[PDB]
RNA sequence: AGGACCGAACCGACUAAUGUUGAAAAAUUAGCGGAUGACUUGUGGCUGGGGGUGAAAGGCCAAUCAAACCGGGAGAUAGCU
RNA sequence: GCUCGCCGGAAGACCAAGGGUUCCUGUCCAACGUUAAUCGGGGCAGGGUGAGUCGACCCCUAAGGCGAGGCCGAAAGGCGUAGUCGAUGGGAAACAGGUUAAUAUUCCUGUACUUGGUGUUACUGCGAAGGGGGGACGGAGAAGGCUAUGUUGGCCGGGCGACGGUUGUCCCGGUUUAAGCGUGUAGGCUGGUUUUCCAGGCAAAUCCGGAAAAUCAAGGCUGAGGCGUGAUGACGAGGCACUACGGUGCUGAAGCAACAAAUGCCCUGCUUCCAGGAAAAGCCUCUAAGCAUCAGGUAACAUCAAAUCGUACCCCAAACCGACACAGGUGGUCAGGUAGAGAAUACCAAGGCGCUUGAGAGAACUCGGGUGAAGGAACUAGGCAAAAUGGUGCCGUAACUUCGGGAGAAGGCACGCUGAUAUGUAGGUGAGGUCCCUCGCGGAUGGAGCUGAAAUCAGUCGAAGAUACCAGCUGGCUGCAACUGUUUAUUAAAAACACAGCACUGUGCAAACACGAAAGUGGACGUAUACGGUGUGACGCCUGCCCGGUGCCGGAAGGUUAAUU
């Protein structure tokens, strides 16, 4: 659900907070925690490689099965997750052998629902097989852009992508993006949308709320001096820029993609 | 454990003062200035062998040398060991 | 009001001491000038 | 419940007087702002000089930073005093 | 030595860091000490730091460092795998009293506890670098049970008062006791046992996980404190002897209850929220290779071992950082009485101090204060500085508003003491006695004793009862920025920066982008509801026209056009 918060002071009046009773109280399943290391953005000579990262609450790292392997065992959904890592929810899955896995947790996947991988299994939300198995048309996610590397594509809350077509050992999809993409049809994809969809409508309200998740301030290019940024001084507020990135390079309209190598997968670019 | 060469040099002389003559008439105990690496087993074994006294007993705290001034220059006074050698009650020496 | 100089020993050792200058091609060389000039004291130590 | 309210510690530094060969190379006194948070603090770590870091003041990087400090080129050059 | 004054959430006491003998004793006074100095953190000499259980080392890891081979790079070198280091975090065990001129949880006295080796004895499936469990985790809030501690009474010892009274409902002081061991409480959590089966836990498992039956409703786990023991003891005002008049030896009363009560403990709990909250070992258990009358495992008793280094002293400062015996700076712990909401503030206790030139005088003028006729902002750039307001309760409170606010708006009334209701009330706490019982640290009944605000009525003192310290000035119009935040350490705190929100634009993942001649890395163990860059800046009502110029995006026909030939 998505709930408003009354003005009860400054910092809570515009807060739009996205509030999921379905999702377990307390504590993840521990066997399938590891320990994640915050950057502050910075890379292995300590330099700040990506701007704007520091702060935020520790989070511990779920291991999610991206890959869904385990064909031909069925499974049950034990309950739905808050996982800090991601966008979407997550599914404690219990194997009919015992075993425990997360997944991605699908639009409209509930604690009881029984899910299952592999070539023969059903068409049905939560489920995964290769795409050569999956009707045209389908609304997918979590998809595999080489078989058996694990899910790539439409892995965010409320993502999607749509088989558009299959010829050879190829299939065309309709990204998330409008990108109209060749897959191999062996490559694996999980029926359904990635559920809380409802993510977008919530409202941070406030400077902290952004602080907690990590995000540093960001300080216009206009704010600076020259030596700092091409967006430089000016003896009041001044522009008269062509907008640049700090480092020169053309911001506003400039194509950055250059992979010749991988050109033969796109049907039709974004618009 | 012991070997009487190192036993010989391990004990280097008695320690006098007011602490070490109280330390022997309230407590039967010895006060010595012992080898710098001498460990509380080698003053037990040494004092025995040696002193031919049964030993309740080594405590052991190593004294910093003090440090003195010469104008422009320091001198050092060396480090030692002094041991608490506890004897049972039958005294002797 | 607080200083420059605020002292912590295994800081003093870990960026300056006689390891440390072992450790680096450069610092070795520190160690050399300073041999070289009849230094009493190579490094802080014990 | 809250980057909520009043207010010590704690963090800060809006006004004035004093001091200005100072008690102090930035303070003292009376008042002042924040005080569950984008809070504050200890210990240790990482980023290095056209480089870092910067909620951006050219701020800060060991008491003078529009290019630190030390040693060297070095007796730079000085149609100037 | 007797007074006087100051601090007392410190100006006391104890840690860490840092220092390094400054510590204690004797002796000396040149220089050091802003003065004298017989004194000193100064000179000289001697003395002083005692550990199985306090810390370090040690075992274990964090960020991060180093890194055999390796990958990469003119050389130097960079990165990194197995590993190996690295606390600021995890991991065995000791307390009370006494003692020294100076150490003490270290010595002594009393009483304990931990983990190993060895031996004996009884019982026995033991075995890891592996599996599983555990360790092992956030913020906020609630309020119950406690203890530390205090207050009063009782008890015991002493007192009978320099000046009216003081054998009493009087005065003063003490009334302290640990770890450990036994009991398993208030309270927290969780259904328990057995059998069979299994695509999971890299191999195995009797363990964990999963499945299916059977049976019992009570089983276990955690747990403050209390009570008992420890303690036949220690401590204890004082008494009695000796005193080098500094002290020393001997002896030693009472040692209880009620009430109040933490921010400490139960509590790593409980409740609740979103921002979703280390690791690894010790530890428990399970097996593999292996050993299988052995070894090894479990228990009782005995015995041995537990090394080494630190330990003095200063420590919010005269010993550390500040050139100084410098109004500066410096992390953690403890928290007595009265008043008080309080860790504010005032006065005090314990404890520590009067700040290392003093003596006079009582001019101008400077600094810091107190009071001020009449006037009351006339001052000035400007009410700068002063002065003023200031508490609790109740009554009451405007425009405007995003319905929260504005608001403590504004303004008003009460306020001490004494008595009565009631020789102490409402409430809190709760003993005896009686009764029940799955007999306990149990339940019900019962209300003694203790403690105890507030109200009304009546009276009373003063000029004044929130009497001191402490402690909002209030209101109206208007510019700017929504807001809390941030900033020019050291002349600018703002209207500047940031901000939630909005938009443009790039980016299909070996992403764009960024640090790197590279390898490697960040972005991200993310995946277009995502990530980067740019601008605008809550919200409301909205955001029109212009593509000539400059920038960008798309186009391929023609013209021009590089190396090359
Ligand atoms: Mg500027
Ligand atoms: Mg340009
Ligand atoms: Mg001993
Ligand atoms: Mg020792
Ligand atoms: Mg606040
Ligand atoms: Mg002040
Ligand atoms: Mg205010
Ligand atoms: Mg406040
Ligand atoms: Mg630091
Ligand atoms: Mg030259
Ligand atoms: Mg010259
Ligand atoms: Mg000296
Ligand atoms: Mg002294
Ligand atoms: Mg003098
Ligand atoms: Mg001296
Ligand atoms: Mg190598
Ligand atoms: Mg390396
Ligand atoms: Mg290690
Ligand atoms: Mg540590
Ligand atoms: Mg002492
Ligand atoms: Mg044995
Ligand atoms: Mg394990
Ligand atoms: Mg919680
Ligand atoms: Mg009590
Ligand atoms: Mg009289
Ligand atoms: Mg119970
Ligand atoms: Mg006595
Ligand atoms: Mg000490
Ligand atoms: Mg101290
Ligand atoms: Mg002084
Ligand atoms: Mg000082
Ligand atoms: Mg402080
Ligand atoms: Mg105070
Ligand atoms: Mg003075
Ligand atoms: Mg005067
Ligand atoms: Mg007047
Ligand atoms: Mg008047
Ligand atoms: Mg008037
Ligand atoms: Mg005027
Ligand atoms: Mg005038
Ligand atoms: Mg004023
Ligand atoms: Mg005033
Ligand atoms: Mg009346
Ligand atoms: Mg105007
Ligand atoms: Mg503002
Ligand atoms: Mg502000
Ligand atoms: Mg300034
Ligand atoms: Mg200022
Ligand atoms: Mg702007
Ligand atoms: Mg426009
Ligand atoms: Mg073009």
């Amino acid at each position: 659900a998505v709930v408003k918060c009354k003005p009860t002071s400054p910092g809570r009046r515009h807060v739009v907070k996205v509030v999921n009773p379905e999702l377990h109280k307390g504590k993840p399943f521990a066997p399938l925690l590891e320990k994640n290391s915050k950057s502050g953005g910075r890379n292995n000579n300590g330099r700040i490689t990506t701007r704007h990262i520091g702060g935020g609450h520790k989070q511990a790292y779920r291991i999610v099965d991206f890959k869904r392997n385990k064909d031909g065992i069925p499974a049950v959904v034990e309950r739905l997750e808050y996982d800090p890592n991601r966008s979407a929810n997550i599914a404690l899955v219990l194997y009919k052998d015992g075993e425990r896995r997360y997944i991605l947790a699908p639009k409209g996947l509930k604690a009881g629902d029984q899910i299952q991988s592999g070539v023969d299994a059903a068409i049905k939300p939560g489920n995964t097989l290769p795409m050569r198995n999956i009707p045209v048309g389908s609304t997918v996610h979590n998809v595999e852009m080489k078989p058996g590397k694990g899910g790539q594509l439409a892995r965010s809350a409320g993502t999607y992508v749509q088989i558009v077509a299959r010829d050879g050992a190829y299939v065309t999809l309709r990204l998330r993006s409008g990108e109209m993409r060749k897959v191999e049809a062996d490559c694996r994809a999980t029926l359904g949308e990635v559920g809380n969809a409802e993510h977008m409508l919530r409202v941070l309200g406030k400077a902290g709320a952004a602080r907690w998740r990590g995000v540093r301030p960001t300080v216009r290019g206009t704010a600076m001096n020259p030596v700092d940024h091409p967006h430089g001084g000016g003896e009041g507020r001044n522009f008269g820029k062509h907008p640049v990135t700090p480092w020169g390079v053309q911001t506003k309209g400039k194509k950055t993609r250059s992979n010749k190598r991988t050109d033969k997968f796109i049907v039709r670019r974004r618009s | 454990m012991i070997r009487e060469e190192r036993l010989l040099k391990v004990l280097r002389a008695p320690h006098v003062s007011e602490k070490a003559s109280t330390a022997m008439e309230k407590s039967n105990t010895i006060v010595l200035k012992v080898a710098k690496d001498a460990t509380k087993a080698e003053i037990k074994a040494a004092v025995q062998k040696l002193f031919e006294v049964e030993v309740e007993v080594v405590n052991t705290l190593v004294v910093k040398g003090k440090v003195k001034r010469h104008g422009q220059r320091i001198g050092r006074r060396s480090d030692w060991k002094k041991a608490y050698v506890t004897l049972k009650e039958g005294q002797n020496l | 009001m607080k200083r420059t100089f605020q002292p912590s020993v295994l800081k003093r050792n870990r960026s300056h001491g006689f390891r440390a200058r072992m450790a680096t091609k450069n610092g070795r060389q520190v160690l050399a000038r300073r041999r070289a000039k009849g230094r009493a004291r190579l490094t802080v130590s014990k």
